């Protein structure tokens, strides 16, 4: 069936970050954290609509073997079923690594790359991601990198299938857990 | 670890001292004659000295205390490594036992 | 990613589709194969440039999209709701999905599978697929499958599929079955009649 | 304060027969006793409801299993609340740890942040494209049970095994024979050598040769010289198939000793034809 | 904890290895002694 | 000569044992 | 105060009976046993063996003779009268149900056992098959003279009343087919056993030329067969060809002997062939 | 009392990873 995805988003700086690790090291489940390191591309398919469509592809340059990602996500419903979160249609395939030169072909063309490096968490259904967003420049190289800004990124993330309440609800809870520390929030993509 | 909670040791020692600087600053005053007033300033001093540092070090130790404070009872453990240590103990102490036995028939073995 | 051989086995001229399947089906059931399961091929045509979306059983997981002379993708089943999600910049171009159906036959490390190619209600063929295990790299252990071909087919025995015709070291893939079905598709669907 | 029910000390208590810091100790021996209600919990779940061949008997805290017929399997959680074979109960323990942390693993973790969750192989199913038969190897819950009865099936036709051997090296005396049981076992798996020579010609005759590979319930055997045969449970089979390679031995001897002393072989026929039927296997003749 | 139950569980599995390759090896010489015994 | 070198064997076997029991009980 | 006193120990008994079983529906059985009827101080009814996958034990204290302790009854059977087992499915003076419910549960197996091993001595007088009755199961074998291995064991899993079956070298779809036929009715079991016997032989067979060198085969699809004699024989034959010199087969044809039904009878031809023909046969002499 | 995130960065951050706001 259609799965959504409930996000709520929020911000820290660096020099806090470690408190933050921290508490999440004891908040979410007995695990060690993963440092992901990701190179994400954005392509869209400028067709007859007002809205191109667009596609998210990630390769994990960490891990070697770990299949690319393509992910579609839906525009954000507007009916306040669940009001706290980012309520979205997630499309989430696994795939092989020809899939740049495929999506070549299909119509699509880039429209930036950059790199996230960072720490994964989980808690239940619930995934934490707390990564750093890095600008590429001189486009084809990975290694020629700035990073955005001073803060990291916090994601506090559920995929699950489509209506499903008392999700959103636990995710606030979730958040509240962090407060002091960092204000998670349903932010509309808009401005 | 150490850190925190030798600084609570030390709160603890320094409101001993601010306890006794109050005696004697009272023990100087109750003196008949008491020359040594620069010294009864010098504990005077040495007393409100004490108070305002316990009352810092316990502000700040209540700060911090709010800043890393979750009320949530840290879902975090150590018991599996406990296990596979334990499992790996008894697996050597089999093996002793073992190896006492078959120098025992070796023992008998040989002794004849 | 075993090296596999895909034919049309002809009409015999006579009888049905159904029939010959049954001739077939009972040469294998002669020499020693044993049924191991049924198998379905599904494929589609989607266009705005053509993409085929094809589905084995084999590889219950993943959907294959193939590009006729360009790339191939492999991906999870969710491939296909993309296509939904996309639904206005690929259409779904009806009266073009097809599909065989039949039963897989194993002998001995050897994966035979007949099915009957059917457009819609009318089957329009037989489809012969057989899979060699073992082997991993094209055009090595051909005359191995050449005289497994000439033990059961007999006459109409294919020769060389032209991705084993790359002829170097490469290691044979799953992409060069799809490939390979999606040229037998092609070719009869150019057969119609 | 420890819970009722968690005091005093417990512990499983596997078993083969031919039959119808004050507060640490406290702590550590309360876990234990958690964790061999949890393991006895499962084994008995698993033998109560999970159908099996030869079904077990779960009386009230007692599991009697007979995988060989001749065979019977006893697991008991002896409770103090105040012939043992430790290898099985230290494999329990070890079983059940990992069935935990199957659940707890970093292998359910998505490298790439877009990516959903669950196992990494069963992502890699997709696009590195997997039949039927890895699919369901990844995904096969076999239960403690099964995979203790494997491990004490293999233990004692083992033992089996090993006793064939050093009662046919005890009684004849005639050829001999020799056993080198492996370094490396599994839990399903050994292996020996059995060499098969005559007393004082030890570089003439190595002509017999042979491989057991003791598996769970099947002897697989290797030949010197190409031939595979795979036995049963039974300690007749290997009695039989010994005695018989102890037969043709006779005669290799004194083909490669004609060799030696200039003699010319004439006749040599492996498995003969002619003459009385011999009850174990065929006989063998030179001249 | 973890780091120094890790290294004790280290430590016994190195000193239980080298325990069985050299009991390995003496009984390797037992078993070619006793089934080449005469009797 | 065969009992010697059987005495010979489990004496060496012997001293081995008892080196590794000093061995392993000093974990 | 022995009315009083007796009164609330036996209700004790009861609700210690109830929470025992409510423990076992809940951790291990769970709908293998359900509970009927509960009325506290008054009655406990027990439903083991039931209609999805019927019979019921009772547990009743009467409202007269305070002298007798607590009354079962198993009211669906009214179980035949085995001495040894109806004893012990007669007293609850231990206070485990599983006890009962698993000394109930035996007696009724036994009960099930003789009555299949009734139906084989119908089917054939001087049966020696043999109840074992640690576990409750039924040995019975196919040929007649045979080891411990090669004979069909038939247990009844006492959680569910189902039978089981195991030969050794059987493959598993049979094994299916036969269990599932059994458990649908018991006198199937006799077209099987004749259908085991050939099956049986045929392992007999090939365990015997597995050191010669032989390829065996049950299917031998050459050309002719309706005309040369290797046409009319019977369905159960073993082709086994000589492969240090192929064209030359040895086909065994098994056949029963009248009177015993627990023996074969072999029949050995020679065939030789060259779209294979047949081109010769003879047979060999008995002895 | 000190400042542990700052939400421009936030606002920042999550317009970058939105669109490509500040990447290109």
């Amino acid at each position: 069936i259609n799965m959504m995805e409930y996000l709520l988003q929020g911000s820290v700086l660096d020099h806090s970050l470690e408190s933050l690790i921290h508490r999440l090291r004891g908040l979410c489940d007995n695990m060690e954290p993963e440092t992901f390191l990701d190179h994400e591309m954005v392509f869209l398919l400028k067709g007859q609509q007002a809205s191109p469509f667009v596609l998210r592809a990630r390769r994990s340059m960490d891990r070697a073997g770990a299949p690319w990602h393509l992910r579609y996500l839906g525009q954000p419903e507007m009916g306040d079923k669940n009001r706290h979160a980012l309520v979205r249609n997630c499309v989430d395939i696994a795939t092989s690594e020809n899939l740049t030169d495929f999506l070549m072909e299909m119509g699509f063309r880039m429209d930036h790359e950059f790199v996230a490096k960072g720490h994964l968490f989980r808690k239940g259904i619930m995934k934490i991601m707390v990564y750093k967003i890095f600008r590429i420049l001189v486009p084809g190289n990975t290694d020629s990198t700035e990073a955005l800004s001073l803060s990291y990124l916090v994601e506090l993330s559920v995929v699950a299938p489509a209506g499903q309440d008392m999700v959103s609800d636990d995710m606030k809870n979730f958040a509240e857990q962090l407060k002091p520390l960092v204000h998670l929030e349903k932010i509309d993509p808009k401005r | 670890l150490a850190n925190e909670r030798l600084r609570a040791l030390e709160d603890i020692e320094r409101e001993i001292g601010a306890i006794l600087q109050n005696a004697g600053t009272v023990i100087l005053e109750l003196s008949k004659e008491k020359t040594n007033e620069r010294l009864l300033d010098r504990q005077a001093a040495a007393f409100t000295a004490s108070v305002q540092h316990v009352e810092a070090e316990l502000s700040a130790q209540i700060r911090y205390l709010t800043q890393v404070a979750t009320g949530q009872p840290h879902e975090g453990s150590s018991y599996s490594s406990r296990k596979d240590c334990q499992m790996a103990l008894k697996r050597v102490d089999y093996a002793r036992l073992k190896l006492s036995d078959v120098a025992r028939t070796c023992e008998q073995m040989l002794e004849n | 990613m075993g090296v596999t051989c895909v034919s049309q086995m002809p009409v015999a001229e006579g009888k049905s589709v159904q029939q010959t399947v049954e001739l077939l089906t009972r040469k294998l059931e002669m020499l020693g194969a044993e049924k191991q399961g049924t198998f379905c091929v599904d494929c589609e045509t989607y266009h705005t440039k053509l993409m085929y979306v094809m589905h084995n059983s084999e590889y219950p997981l993943s959907c294959f999209a193939l590009f006729e002379n360009g790339p191939c993708l492999i991906a999870d089943t969710n491939f296909d709701v993309l296509m939904v999600k996309l639904k206005g910049f690929f259409q779904s171009a009806k009266a073009s999905k097809i599909e065989t159906r039949g039963t897989r036959y194993q002998y001995c490390d050897f994966l035979v599978k007949v099915g009957t190619v059917t457009m819609g209600p009318s089957a329009r063929g037989i489809s012969v697929e057989v899979e060699y295990g073992p082997c991993v790299v094209a055009s090595d252990c051909w005359s191995l499958l050449l005289e497994f071909l000439q033990s059961f087919l007999g006459s109409h025995t294919p020769g060389a599929p032209a991705v084993f015709g790359n002829r170097h070291d490469a290691v044979y893939g799953p992409a060069d079955t799809m490939v390979q079905y999606m040229e037998l598709f092609n070719k009869i669907r150019k057969q119609q009649q | 304060q420890i819970p009722s029910d968690l005091e005093g000390s417990a512990y499983i208590k596997v078993s083969i027969q031919k039959q119808a810091p004050h507060w640490q100790t406290k702590l550590e021996a309360a876990q234990n006793v958690l964790l061999c209600k949890e393991i006895f919990a499962q084994l008995s779940r698993e033998a109560v409801q999970i159908k099996s061949q030869v079904p077990h008997i779960v009386v009230k805290n007692q599991i009697i299993s007979q995988p060989f017929p001749s065979l019977q399997l006893s697991i008991s959680l002896c409770h103090s609340s105040n012939d043992h074979l430790y290898v099985l109960e230290h494999n329990l323990h070890l079983l059940i740890r990992e069935f935990h942390k199957q659940t707890l693993s970093s292998i359910m973790m998505p490298h790439p942040a877009s990516a959903p969750f669950g196992h990494k192989r069963m992502r890699l199913s997709g696009p590195q494209a997997f039949d039927k038969n890895e699919i369901n190897s990844l995904q096969s819950s076999e239960g403690l049970l099964e995979k203790i009865i494997k491990q004490a099936k293999h233990i004692f036709l083992r033992s089996r095994a090993a006793a064939t051997i050093d009662s046919l090296a005890s009684r004849i005396e005639d050829p001999q024979i020799q056993a080198h049981w492996s370094n490396i076992n599994d839990v399903y798996e050994s292996s020996v050598k059995v060499l098969i020579t005559s007393q004082g010609y030890e570089q003439i005759c190595k002509s017999i040769q042979l491989q057991l590979n003791i598996g769970v319930e099947q002897i697989r055997v290797v030949h010197r010289d190409g031939r595979v045969i795979t036995l049963s449970y039974q300690e007749q089979e290997l009695q039989d198939f010994l005695l018989s390679q102890m037969s043709q031995h006779q005669v290799h001897a004194v083909q490669q000793l004609a060799k030696v002393m200039g003699w010319q072989v004439l006749s040599f026929s492996n498995h003969v034809g002619l003459g009385p039927i011999e009850s174990i296997g065929n006989a063998s003749a030179i001249t | 904890r973890n780091q120094q139950l890790r290294t004790l569980q280290e430590e016994c599995d190195r000193k239980l290895i080298t325990l069985r390759d050299e009991i390995s090896i003496d009984l390797y010489e037992l078993e070619e002694e006793y089934y080449s015994s005469s009797s | 000569n065969e009992l010697q070198r059987k005495d010979a064997l489990v004496q060496k076997h012997l001293t081995k044992l008892r080196h590794w029991q000093q061995v392993l009980e000093d974990i | 105060m022995y009315n009083c006193l007796h009164s609330f120990c036996l209700s004790l008994q009861l609700e210690v009976l109830h929470s025992q079983t409510l423990m076992l529906i809940r951790e291990r059985w769970g709908d293998l046993v359900q509970v009927e009827r509960y009325h506290a101080g008054k009655c406990l009814s027990l439903s083991v063996w039931n209609q999805q996958v019927v019979h019921k034990v009772t547990i009743k204290i009467d409202e007269n003779d305070v002298s007798k302790p607590l009354q079962i009854f198993h009211d669906p059977p009214l179980p035949a009268s085995d001495s040894k087992l109806v004893e012990r499915a007669m007293k609850i003076d231990h206070l485990s149900i599983e006890k009962l419910l698993i000394d109930s549960v035996h007696a009724r197996a036994h009960q099930k056992l003789q009555e299949l091993k009734a139906i084989l001595r119908g089917f054939n007088a001087n049966e020696n098959s043999s109840i074992e009755t640690a576990l409750p199961a039924l040995v019975v074998p196919i040929l007649e003279p045979c080891g411990n291995s090669e004979c069909l064991h038939i247990f009844v899993d006492l959680h569910s009343g189902m039978f089981q079956l195991m030969l050794y070298g059987l493959d598993q779809a049979t094994l299916d087919d036969m269990e599932k036929s059994v458990n649908d009715d018991m006198k199937r079991i006799i077209p099987w056993i004749q259908q085991l016997k050939f099956w049986l032989g045929q392992q007999r067979c090939k365990q015997s030329i597995k050191h010669l060198p032989t390829i065996s085969s049950e299917t031998l699809q050459l050309s002719n067969y309706s005309t040369h004699p290797i046409g009319n024989l019977s369905k159960n034959k073993l082709f086994i060809k000589l492969t240090r010199l192929p064209q030359y087969y040895i086909v065994v044809e098994m056949l029963e002997v009248p009177n015993k039904p627990t023996q074969l009878s072999y029949k050995y031809y020679f065939m030789s062939v060259n779209p294979a023909m047949a081109l010769l046969l003879q047979q060999f002499k008995e002895n | 009392n000190k400042q542990t995130f700052n939400p421009t960065d936030t606002n920042a951050l999550v317009a970058a990873v939105a669109f490509g706001k500040g990447l290109s």
